[PDB]
């Protein structure tokens, strides 16, 4: 019944600007504390910032890594929370989550410092800060067998063998993201050793973002 | 500021404790979150003995000194995930921080050694003044491998890109490692080898011009 939905993510070049939004329903959003959290792919969660409610004057706190570049604001009339990202860097890449933030404190006893906990989350929106340009793969045969799909941006590519006839023993490995910012992947099929001469094995590579379609025949050296 | 062990493994239905340590924990409570790929984090526990409704009873937390601990009593396969502690970054501060995170592996399959296939540079690639060796690793469990590249039994410390393991359909894991080389280096050495170490056992494949 509590719903949070982030949007606005996408591809942005370093130094660009971006506005994320998080819409909310099912709870008293107007008075709720709201927190932004991000996660770089493969890395840990990082607290971005939080906007308070009326009791704290709608004040905002930021992580030092984003202070002076990010601004968090809210539009209570629209039940929408915003994260404005300016002068973004590659380190800002990641999934961005908005979280309804609870407060664990006892006003009347004062026995402990108040704790903020994140009880409801949206599904997240992906932001990629990359200077990489659209790039078609170089397709190289891997002789006895498979295909090497090298140096492409962005994801995805599609690989099929013998125009979809060969689906048995085909293992298309997940792509690797290199330090260059470009992807590479390999697709390999296990075939009978005797059938090498009899059957011609061709792999079909499609990279729609670059309008690249390559059919590479794989055969022994 | 908040430090946890990066990796721990538990057997099915066994007990595992994931611990968070930091100076702030001497005076502040910690909250605990479960994070799986492609899914939002989930609050598991916070404060002094608070578990949100809908969180199974096998999750419980504790705290003493400068540490906070999340205990899973009877881990299930669905409990395999990253777990993060969260607290104030320091006393007198309005900022929160997450711990480094702990990847909990729940051993849900028999141990399986990886199958390794190593491919030499293509003739077409070499004619383009480029050379890459492809080391394909599949059918291993659990999903953690260390890949080492050797140039005639000498370790190569450049031009290596390796994927994190990803689950296959048969619940084993696959990974790949790529070594980038100029054509000169590929012919300057007699052989090149991919060394895959899994659960203390090393699997080596070798190619040559």
């Amino acid at each position: 019944e509590v719903r949070l939905v982030e949007s606005g993510g996408g591809l942005v070049k370093p130094g660009g600007s971006l506005r994320l939004s998080c819409s909310a329903s099912g709870f008293d959003f107007d008075n709720a504390w709201m927190t932004w959290v991000r996660q770089p792919p493969g890395k840990g969660l990082e607290w971005v910032g939080r906007i308070t409610g009326p009791g704290e004057g709608w004040s905002v706190d930021y992580a030092e890594s984003v202070k002076g570049r990010f601004t968090i604001s809210r539009d209570n009339t629209k039940n929408t929370l915003y994260l404005e990202m300016n002068n973004v860097r590659t380190e800002d890449t990641g999934y961005y989550f908005c979280a309804r933030t609870g407060k664990y404190y006892d006003f009347w006893s004062g026995y402990a410092p108040g704790e903020e906990y994140f009880q409801d989350w949206g599904q997240g929106t992906l932001v990629i800060v990359s200077s990489a340009s659209t790039k078609g793969p170089s397709v190289f045969p891997l002789a006895p067998l498979g295909c090497l799909v090298k140096d492409y941006f962005p994801e995805p590519v599609t690989v099929s063998w013998n125009s979809g006839a060969l689906t048995s023993g085909v293992h298309t490995f997940p792509a690797v993201l290199q330090s260059s910012g470009l992807y590479s992947l390999s697709s390999v099929v296990t075939v009978p050793s005797s059938s090498l001469g009899t059957q011609t094995y061709i792999c079909n590579v499609n990279h729609k973002p670059s309008n690249t379609k390559v059919d590479k025949k794989v055969e022994p050296k | 500021e908040l430090t946890q062990d990066p990796a721990v493994s538990v057997a099915l239905k066994q007990t595992v404790t994931i611990t968070c340590r930091g100076d702030s924990l001497r005076s502040h409570y910690a909250s605990w979150y479960q994070k799986k790929p492609g899914q939002a984090p989930v609050l598991l526990f916070y404060g002094k003995n608070n578990r949100p409704s809908g969180i199974p009873d096998r999750f419980s937390g504790s705290a003493s000194g400068n540490r906070a601990s999340l205990t899973i009593t009877g881990a299930q396969a669905e409990d395999e995930a990253d777990y993060y502690c969260s607290s104030r970054d320091k006393s007198g501060s309005r900022l929160s921080v997450f711990g480094g995170g702990t990847k909990l592996t729940v051993l849900s399959q028999p141990k399986a050694a990886p199958s390794v296939t190593l491919f030499p540079p293509s003739s077409e690639e070499l004619q383009a003044n480029k050379a890459t060796l492809v080391c394909l690793i599949s059918d291993f469990y659990p999903g953690a491998v260390t890949v080492a590249w050797k140039a005639d039994s000498s370790p190569v410390k450049a031009g290596v890109e390796t994927t994190t393991p990803s689950k296959q359909s048969n619940n084993k894991y696959a990974a790949s490692s790529y070594l980038s080389l100029t054509p000169e280096q590929w012919k300057s050495h007699r052989s090149y080898s991919c060394q895959v170490t899994h659960e203390g056992s090393t699997v080596e494949k070798t190619v040559a011009p």
